[PDB]
């Protein structure tokens, strides 16, 4: 019971610290960015079977050449795509090319601590910020693929391999000795599915886990149901070797 | 009842206000500064407590000048005392667009009264914690004026409030005494430096600064401006004479 | 106006204003429904304490918003106008805007998306009420079922239910109902929802409302003696076997 | 509480037995007390001498009484204005 | 940013009340006791005027106001926020009425319009409900004479005589048996002084006893001549003098 | 809930506390002043009491001058005294150039008590704690004195008066009318009627002032103008040489 | 200027002496085919030490001038005595902004006990300068002769009077839209002093 | 601790203090540390880069306003971009309005008003981040050190950060050094980099973790990174 | 700040439900019961006044009863000053469909209107809602004789014969065995003077706290005539069906 500017004895505000938390509630999204192309993958988590493999989309399309994943409570997130597309499409009518994609998470962390109650200066209205967390990914013609992630904190860091949500303690170190410069983009899909597979609840199938891909020439592609099956029956060779 | 102390519009059951009160503490908090009225004009003075040598000297002025006519020095919080200026800068230049030649000492001391009037009548706002004294030549005489966190205000012969306002304000009756008919403009900068040092037994502990700053029509005619050259050294070693 | 913030995490990382929202939902009147193949059936009950309710003059707990898709919800009615007549106007909007008819999908996001606006508005509260979208696309026969959570997440459903005794009919619908193997029949789907209202009801005529939904614009809505005909033959084939 | 009269006649009672300088004069003092009392005035013929022990001074200067008049003023923080019952 | 507060003051108690409206009628118990009385020739009101210091002067403080011409008002207690409803009843009667229809509204209409702005203080926030109750009594055309009590939860009610204030209690229950359907304006005046006399501890006498009455058309309060149309307005403040001479009446 | 004795709102026994706390307000300064009427005019004396020599005897004042028709005198703290002071001017400059003529006395003191009981009736303004007492001669009237009080409530008063004594010094100047059977001094000439007010004061306070120690102002028909130090000590010699 | 307003015109003149100012004004009102109003006056008092005429447009004046003293009683309570050049400052602002629709002569002249009199005029384009005798309107167009090659500085009573009277005088024979009574004030340290001539006085000289 | 008196924006403590503005001065002390100097032709800045994560990149805490200034920031990042907005605008307006360059003293002046308007009124939060404004003009450099009040004060070199109080042991000694020289921007930056060393504990100045950023005369703004302050090092 | 004195007036509790909103229905017991009744022929309305005596005014006086159209009546049970913010904007959404459309306003359109008033403040505004209850009545081509009623939460359904105010479950007992398809006008009235006398807190039942405003059809079809009860024809209907 206090205002949303006012700060906790630790220097931080106390909208700021409750929404990191919220992350670890919902679900885990896991991604890593090669230079070939940057391989990204969320889980469906279905609590029921009748649940569609339609229904909750946890990966958008920003752009052909730039995407995005999400994790945590999804209401959040669909208002900052509107916001993220907004900031990238219109950029395109203004400049005549494709928004960089750092530039691209600086206009979309900045909409997160704009909230309080009777701002001065301007019309500011919010009633919380963010508690959602996105990994944005993307290729441009001069940095290369690059992964960041936009925090409730708005501050954005570059990850070569990220793992939110759930798996933002446990999943996240296995990717420290697991990711290597030189991985490609076909042995990229088979570690991610790796690490799904063991952090998941029932054995791992399409319609529980929806993975997409960024390259350069097709740019945004969402891998079909028996593409990502496809992928399945190798990684179960690849688990059982000696 | 209880929270009295808590928001600003509160009474308390005497019939004063807790958020004035401690306004009052900030004020002496702060580093101290004095003040000196005399016929032609006035004198003002501030010293600027130095807390480590990375300071630069004499590259710092905290007396914020209102056109030539009117300077400001003020004793609390530096953020609230730069608001109350900004704030007069603009009542200045209002006046000075409808109403042509420059406003006077008591006339601009009503702009800040009731700006000041307005922040403790009001919930979502504070009042100022900071003590400013401003003052200067106006077209009759000369005035000067020392502004309270309560907003209440009045002529004063003298002006010292800080950590030296048991002191060097105690020493201002003296100078009444030493010089009941009038006080020059240069002997007033000489005094000035004086009682800097006589309230300085509480600043030992730390280094100082001395800036003095007048304006009189004996010599600058209505210009305000600080003390420079051998000036400024001459009141140090006439003040550090008698210390 | 009312400047001030209300949803506020809680220091479990959730928001006081959603949970507890989501309690006027579970003490509403159960709201279930179905689809089939070339049908679509949305069940809804009344409240049995209350008598003496005209049937005629009452408004129907179906919503329609579009000639193809309806909406039934279950929550604070207070809430849920709100959201009818904003999804109605927004109906005819995108006819002028786009000049094209809505589909299933775009009001479910629409109705969604609205909702993630006040949670997210501060002066504002979130609504109380889920609400139920179920239709059929323009040129398409394909059945589209859409939840509308109060929180502002939605996702397709072959059978789901919301309200009160909802976790019962859910284990009913799973083990009854396959989803690999809908019916293709309407009355297949009718007698579907009726063995869902046989727990929550409980022998009752009056407070059960099913409206079927079906493709090109065809809305036909079960009366007080065509609806007690399936419960009749469905209760014969229940105590006998 | 005394007033500006009868103040007048409290400042000689505490500095009657107190030593002091030739020239003196009390109607200084009358008006830099605010609120004050007849037992208040003795607190600043108290405080007055113990300003002349450190500058060596057997009698009390009129300098140092007013400073000891406005130290009274400047602690405050007694209240003393909140009695309602004169009647 | 201005006001940071834009909820209502009133809100509903656990008891299914709203707590604000009800020590607002406790308020007007509080304060002077005003009356009044209808009759068929016209509408008689009275109160009583407290003078806080005995240097006060008591011609200069009028607590029957005027609305319309032909409608006045009284209330209770000291009236801090009578000033007010007062001030924007004769704005709002004015506007919508004699500067659209161009005549004074009646007597119904104008109590509904007085407790319009009383009943938005009750909701709209920022502000307080008012803690004073009035008393609408006027003449028109087809309710004829009528007296409306203003409560100040921002409710009205008609009544033919009543008495609020701290003598409430007593003096309403004399006016039941002292009323009937055929009375007269100075027949009316006997019985409002015999009412208030009981409820004066202090000094009696006419400056303390502002006896306000509504009778037909004077011309001599009017102020021109020549037009038989408007023979000027019905509500006539009584003088010290003529207050006087009904009080040794008795 | 603890917090409905910090704003206004209705009690449950019927009442405002943040209203009786702001008669108690106008207690903290300890100023006594009165105000009686003349024959054809009106004199109002204040008791002037300055605490520091540094304050300059002519910009301290309790009376300020809200037009040439109408003075002011205010009790209590400043801040909220020359608030209300600057309010009350513009009220005067808006009726002279959009309703017609001078103001009056009453009316000045209608408005700005309707003012206050708008702020007193909103939660989010706190009421002023002083007392505006105007006194002024009308054209019709004749000489009045009207007293606002800060809960918004104006009456007017014969010979009133302000402070903590106040109720000592009512029994003075009602005493006098209960006698004589009068509503006014009978003196034609306003010279009599300052050393009147300056007679009953010294008796009920038991203490000669001086020419620094009060400020007498004068109030007569279309005009209005504070006595100097020079005029006010002239008072007090045939004051001594009468009684 | 649009058609069918109501114009002062005529001519009004202020010249500073020694011992004080002295203004003037007639009283006629005149616009094209008619005159409206004879026994007008175009004086206009701001405050009791400090007078302004009004020329051009009437309205337009008789505006400007009432919100002048809207302000100067903001000005004279809250701070003290007015000076002529605060004074003239204010009509500046209203005639600034207000060009476009307010569009009249105004010419503002006080007494001071320091500067003693100054008379400050301003033009249609609204600019305030210091000039020891200023003229305005349609009247005074053909006394630009006589007033420059007659005017003396500190002059005495008696001579400011009859170069006032003698300049007015050519402003109504030669223009028909002035005439009628001839109205002055006088500022001197004693007070205000009003003067006022007749037709069949000025005439005869 | 906690909420107490001043958790509320506009009470003030009954010791003169205010801890809101306590609470985001404390901000600063737990962010990054970074160092900073002057000279009298020339101005150096030294700020240090971490994250939570080997992977991760580090966040550039250096933010270049126009070709003769700069500024660094340490406390929260977001909160920076949005007093550098204000900052900019500011130089761009003076350019397009006045056609100069903006002054460093006068952008300390423009800075302390836009923290003073949140603080005075309830509704509002002060920045917790510090930034250090660097520049030069006609009248040579100048150093400025900003709080969450608002307060500016001209300094030869400051620390800001975490253990960046302790670091100032290596300043002190050296105050009389690097102000007297002039034309060795060279020497200037290896002074920054002795300094920033005294905070460091668990991990030292590396490739990517050192980011100097130096202004001059005649040299303008310029921030270096990745291998061009690897010869610095 | 603003925060402390707030008290939160809408906002969801631990049970799913609103604080104010719950303690407003309590209000509704706390005044005057009005009672519907929809027939066959017309639709008959009854109300019984709160704190009445004989210094009451019975000449012409309404407190729970008003009349927002030619064909559509409606009866307030609950506070008198909240009634009135919404009977006033009650006339002008009516007349602006009437003004637009140039048509009668059904009564399912007026009700709707006035309810997401209702709804509003108990969503945003931060205000309180509307502690009064309102029964809707009038007279429709489309569905007929249609009688609903409103509540502070602002929902509507549809009802034959409804009872809000004082004594709410007491009355619907009575009025739920005695109602018939095929009651006419006059035997609607009997059953509200028998549901009136018996659920009161009073010994016997004069015609000064009773009010009485039906819909009668004359011999024209297709339009309706508002009549309401005069105290003179309020006594007379006593007499007749042995009420007394």
């Amino acid at each position: 019971d206090r205002g949303v500017s006012t700060f906790s004895p630790e220097g931080r505000l106390f909208q700021v610290e409750y929404s990191l938390e919220a992350i670890k509630l919902g679900s885990t999204a896991i991604g890593i960015a090669t230079k070939e192309g940057v391989v990204l993958g969320v889980e469906k988590r279905a609590t029921s079977p009748l649940l569609e493999s339609d229904s909750i989309e946890k990966i958008v399309e920003i752009d052909r050449h730039i995407g995005c994943a999400m994790s945590g409570l999804t209401a959040d997130a669909r208002s900052m795509i509107e916001h993220a597309r907004t900031a990238a499409v219109t950029h395109n009518l203004y400049y005549d090319e494709d928004i960089n994609v750092e530039s691209l998470t600086q206009s979309v962390c900045d909409l997160a601590l704009r909230f309080g109650e009777g701002a001065s200066g301007e019309e500011r209205l919010m009633s919380r910020p963010f508690g959602v967390a996105l990994l944005i990914a993307g290729h441009d013609a001069d940095d290369g693929y690059q992964l960041f992630h936009a925090e409730p904190s708005g501050t954005f860091y570059r990850y070569n391999a990220k793992a939110i949500g759930s798996g933002s303690e446990g999943a996240q170190a296995e990717l420290l000795n697991e990711w290597h410069s030189s991985l490609t983009l076909k042995e990229a899909e088979l570690l991610v599915l790796k690490i799904l597979k063991q952090v998941m609840e029932e054995k791992l199938d399409e319609n529980n886990a929806q993975l997409s891909c960024i390259t350069k020439q097709d740019g945004f592609k969402i891998y079909d149901n028996e593409k990502t099956a496809e992928l399945i029956k190798e990684l179960k060779e690849k688990e059982a070797a000696e | 009842g209880t929270g009295y102390d808590l928001s600003n519009s509160v009474f308390s059951p005497d019939g004063r206000n807790f958020q004035v009160e401690y306004a009052v503490k900030a004020v002496e908090n702060g580093t101290t500064s004095i003040g000196i009225k005399c016929n032609d004009g006035v004198v003002f003075a501030v010293e600027k407590l130095i807390t480590s040598k990375l300071l630069v000297p004499q590259k710092n002025v905290k007396i914020q000048v209102v056109d030539r006519h009117i300077g400001c020095v003020y004793s609390g919080l530096i953020p609230d005392g730069r608001h109350l200026v900004n704030r007069g800068r603009e009542e200045a230049a209002s006046f000075k667009k409808l109403y042509k030649t420059p406003i006077p000492i008591p006339a601009f001391a009503d702009r800040l009264g009731q700006y000041v009037q307005a922040h403790t009548l009001y919930n979502s706002v504070r009042p100022f914690g900071v003590s400013t004294i401003f003052g200067g030549v106006d077209k009759n005489g000369a005035h000067l004026y020392m502004l309270e966190p309560s907003g209440s205000y009045w002529g004063y012969k003298g002006a010292a409030t800080g950590k030296g306002r048991q002191s060097a304000k105690a020493e201002l009756e003296k100078l009444v005494d030493h010089h009941p008919e009038g006080l020059s403009a240069r002997e007033a900068v000489k005094q000035a430096a004086k009682i800097i040092y006589l309230a300085h037994e509480d600043n030992k502990e730390k280094d100082f600064e001395l800036e003095i700053s007048w304006c009189s029509l004996s010599e600058t005619n209505g210009l305000h401006k600080f003390v420079k050259g051998d000036l400024l050294q001459e009141a140090i070693d006439f003040a550090q004479k008698e210390i | 106006g009312y400047d001030r913030a209300l949803s506020i995490f809680s220091p479990d990382g959730h928001i006081f204003q959603v949970e507890y929202a989501l309690e006027a939902v579970k003490r509403g009147t159960c709201a279930v429904g179905v689809k089939g193949k070339n049908c679509v059936v949305l069940g809804c009950e009344r409240r049995s304490t209350l008598k003496l309710q005209d049937t005629r003059i009452t408004p129907s707990k179906v919503s329609k918003i579009d000639s193809h898709v309806v909406l039934s919800f279950s929550g604070l009615n207070a809430d849920s106008r709100i959201l009818i007549e904003k999804a109605r106007v927004e109906a005819q909007s995108h006819r002028l805007t786009l000049e094209d008819p809505v589909t299933v999908e775009y009001l479910t996001r629409y109705v969604a998306g609205v909702q993630q606006r006040y949670t997210q508005s501060g002066g504002v509260r979130p609504f109380g009420v889920s609400t139920l979208i179920a239709g059929f696309d323009p040129r398409d026969d394909e059945p589209k079922l859409y939840q509308t959570e109060p929180s502002g997440i939605y996702s397709s459903w072959s059978a789901q239910t919301i309200g009160r005794n909802s976790k019962t009919v859910r284990e009913f619908l799973e083990k009854n109902y396959d989803r690999k193997e809908p019916p293709a029949t309407v009355e297949e789907c009718v007698k579907l929802t009726v063995r869902s209202l046989l727990e929550v009801v409980q022998t009752g005529a009056k407070n059960i409302e099913i409206t079927v939904v079906k493709p090109d614009s065809d809305i036909v809505a079960l009366s007080s003696e065509e609806i007690n005909q399936y419960v009749t033959q469905i209760e014969q084939e229940k105590q006998e076997q | 509480l005394p007033n500006e009269a009868g103040r007048l006649e409290i400042f000689k009672i505490h500095t009657a037995k107190v030593k002091k300088t030739g020239e003196f004069d009390f109607e200084a003092a009358v008006k830099m007390s605010d609120g004050f009392n007849g037992a208040d005035i003795r607190n600043c013929a108290t405080e007055a001498g113990f300003f002349a022990i450190r500058d060596d001074r057997d009698h009390i200067n009129p300098d140092d009484l007013m400073k000891a008049v406005r130290k009274v003023a400047e602690v405050k923080k007694l209240e003393g204005t909140i009695e309602y019952q004169k009647l | 940013m201005t006001d940071r507060y834009s909820f209502s003051l009133t809100t509903f108690s656990p008891s299914g009340k709203l707590g604000q409206i009800d020590y607002a009628l406790t308020a007007v118990k509080q304060g002077v006791t005003s009356l009044g009385i209808k009759a068929t020739n016209g509408v008689v009101i009275a109160t009583e005027k407290k003078s806080s210091s005995p240097l006060a002067m008591s011609e200069t403080l009028s607590k029957v106001s005027l609305l319309t011409p032909d409608i006045g008002a009284v209330y209770s207690g000291m009236g801090p926020d009578y000033r007010v409803l007062v001030d924007k009843s004769r704005k709002v009667a004015h506007t919508s009425y004699k500067r659209i229809y161009g005549e004074y509204p009646p007597t119904k209409l104008l109590v509904s319009e007085v407790a319009k702005i009383m009943q938005e203080a009750t909701q709209s926030g920022g502000v307080r409900p008012f803690g004073v109750s009035l008393l609408i009594a006027g003449h028109d055309e087809f309710n004829g004479f009528s007296l409306y009590q203003v409560d100040p939860s921002g409710s009205y009610f008609p009544w033919k005589a009543t008495a609020i204030g701290k003598g409430s209690v007593a003096a309403k229950t004399f006016l039941e048996k002292r009323w009937n359907d055929e009375l007269e304006l100075e027949d009316a005046i006997h019985i409002a002084l015999l009412t208030l006399k009981e409820s004066v501890e202090g000094e009696f006498n006419g400056d303390t006893i502002e006896l306000a009455i509504i009778g037909d058309e004077n011309p001599d309060l009017l102020g021109y001549t020549g037009i038989p149309t408007d023979k000027g307005p019905r509500f006539r403040k009584l003088t010290s003098q003529e207050i006087n001479d009904r009080l040794e009446a008795l | 809930a603890g917090y409905d004795r910090h704003i206004t709102i209705f009690s449950p026994e019927g009442r405002l506390y943040q209203v009786e706390y702001a008669f108690k307000a106008t207690n903290q300064t300890n100023i006594n002043s009165l105000a009686v009427r003349g024959k054809d005019c009106t004199v109002v004396i204040s008791q002037k009491k300055v605490p520091d020599k540094l304050l300059d005897p002519t910009t301290v004042s309790y009376i300020f001058c809200i037009s040439r028709t109408i003075g002011m005198v205010v009790n209590g703290p400043i801040p909220d005294a020359r608030n209300a002071a600057l309010r009350a001017k513009a009220e005067a400059a808006e009726f002279r150039y959009k309703y017609g003529y001078d103001m009056p006395c009453d009316v000045l003191a209608k408005r700005m008590a309707n003012l206050s009981q708008i702020y007193t009736q909103r939660a989010y303004m706190r009421p002023l704690g002083v007392i505006l007492t105007f006194v002024s001669v009308d054209e019709e009237l004749g000489p009045s004195i009207y007293k606002t009080d800060p809960a918004g409530y104006y009456v007017g008063y014969k010979a009133t008066a302000t402070g903590p004594k106040q109720q000592e010094i009512t029994t003075n100047l009602e005493n006098h009318f209960k006698k004589s059977k009068i509503d006014h001094i009978n003196e034609e000439s306003w010279e009599k009627v300052v050393e009147f007010a300056i007679t009953h004061m010294i008796d009920a306070l038991g203490t000669e002032f001086s020419k620094n120690d009060l400020e007498v102002g004068v109030a007569t028909k279309d005009k209005f103008f504070t006595l100097s130090a020079e005029n006010i000590e002239e008072r007090l010699v045939a004051i001594a040489e009468q009684d | 200027l649009k058609k069918g307003e109501v114009s002062l015109g005529t001519s009004i003149m202020a010249v500073t002496f020694k011992d004080g100012v002295i203004l003037g004004a007639d009283s006629r009102t005149t616009t094209g085919a008619y005159i409206a109003n004879r026994v007008t006056d175009k004086l206009t008092r701001v405050h009791d030490k400090i007078w302004c005429c009004r020329s051009g447009s009437a309205a337009d004046t008789q505006a400007i001038a009432d919100i002048v003293q809207y302000h100067l009683e903001l000005y004279t309570s809250q701070y003290g005595t007015p000076s002529t050049e605060t004074a003239a400052s204010v009509f500046k602002e209203l005639c600034y902004e207000n060009k476009d629709n307010l569009t009249a002569g105004i010419i503002v002249a006080g007494y001071d006990d320091k500067n003693k009199g100054e008379v400050y005029t301003i033009p249609l384009g609204g600019s305030v300068h210091k000039l020891p005798y200023a003229i305005a309107g349609s009247g005074s167009t053909f006394i630009y002769g006589y007033c420059d090659k007659n005017f003396r500085e500190n002059m005495s009573k008696e001579e400011t009077v009859d170069f006032i009277k003698h300049s007015l005088s050519q402003a109504i024979k030669w223009d028909g839209s002035s005439g009628g009574v001839i109205r002055m004030v006088v500022l001197t340290a004693a007070g205000v002093e009003r003067l006022i001539f007749y037709p069949d006085e000025y005439e005869q000289l | 601790f906690r909420n107490n008196y001043d958790g509320d924006t506009v009470t003030f403590s009954p010791t003169g203090r205010l801890f809101q503005v306590e609470y985001a001065l404390e901000a600063i002390k737990q962010g990054s540390v970074t160092v900073g100097l002057r000279s009298n032709t020339h101005a150096v800045l030294v700020a240090l880069k971490r994250n939570a994560d080997e992977l991760s990149s580090y966040q550039k805490k250096i933010i270049k306003c126009d070709e003769h200034m700069g500024l660094s920031l340490a406390g929260l990042a977001p909160d920076a971009r949005v007093l550098s907005n204000y900052l900019r605008q500011q130089c761009n307006y003076s350019s397009l309005v006045f056609n100069r360059k903006l002054a460093v003293e006068r952008a300390g002046h423009l800075l302390c008003d836009k923290a003073q308007k949140n603080t005075q009124s309830y509704g509002g939060r002060p920045y917790g981040v510090g930034l250090l404004i660097i520049g030069y003009d006609k009248s040579g450099a100048h150093l400025l050190e900003f709080q969450p009040s608002g307060n500016v004060t001209e300094l030869y070199g400051t620390a800001i950060g975490a253990r960046s109080q302790g670091a100032k042991t290596y300043l002190e000694r050296t105050l009389d050094t690097f102000i007297k020289i002039d034309g060795n921007p060279d020497e200037l930056i290896k002074a920054g980099v002795e300094a920033i060393s005294q905070s460091l504990r668990d991990e030292s100045l590396t490739v990517d973790n050192l980011s100097i950023a130096i202004v001059g005369k005649d040299t303008p703004f310029t921030i270096y990174d990745g291998e061009a302050v690897a010869k610095y090092i | 700040g603003s925060r402390r004195y707030d008290s939160r007036t809408t906002i969801f509790s631990p049970e799913g439900r609103l604080y104010q909103v719950e303690y407003a229905l309590e209000s509704i017991s706390h005044a005057g019961t009005a009672i519907g009744i929809m027939a066959s022929d017309g639709i008959v309305l009854a109300a019984e006044r709160k704190v009445t005596s004989t210094l009451l005014e019975q000449d012409t006086s309404t407190e729970k009863l008003y009349k927002l159209n030619d064909k559509i009546a409606v009866a307030v049970a609950g506070l008198t000053a909240d009634a009135e913010i919404l009977i006033n904007t009650a006339r002008i959404h009516a007349q602006n469909y009437l003004k637009t459309y140039n048509e009668d306003i059904p009564v399912e359109i007026l009700v709707r209107r006035l309810s997401d008033i209702k709804q509003g403040y108990t969503q945003h505004g931060g205000l309180r809602p509307f502690g009064v209850s309102f029964i809707y009545a009038g007279y429709d081509d489309r569905y007929g004789y249609q009688l609903y009623t409103s509540n502070p939460s602002g929902n509507y359904t549809g009802w034959k014969a409804i009872s809000v105010g004082a004594n709410t479950s007491a009355a619907q007992t009575l009025l739920q065995m005695d109602y018939k398809d095929d009651m006419k006008v006059d035997d609607a009235i009997e059953l509200a003077l028998k549901t009136l006398s018996k659920t009161t807190d009073s010994s016997a039942l004069t015609y000064d706290r009773l009010e009485f405003a039906t819909i009668r059809k004359g011999a024209n079809d297709g339009e309706v005539y508002q009549k309401i009860f005069k105290p003179q024809e309020i006594k007379d209907i006593l007499v007749k069906t042995g009420i007394t």
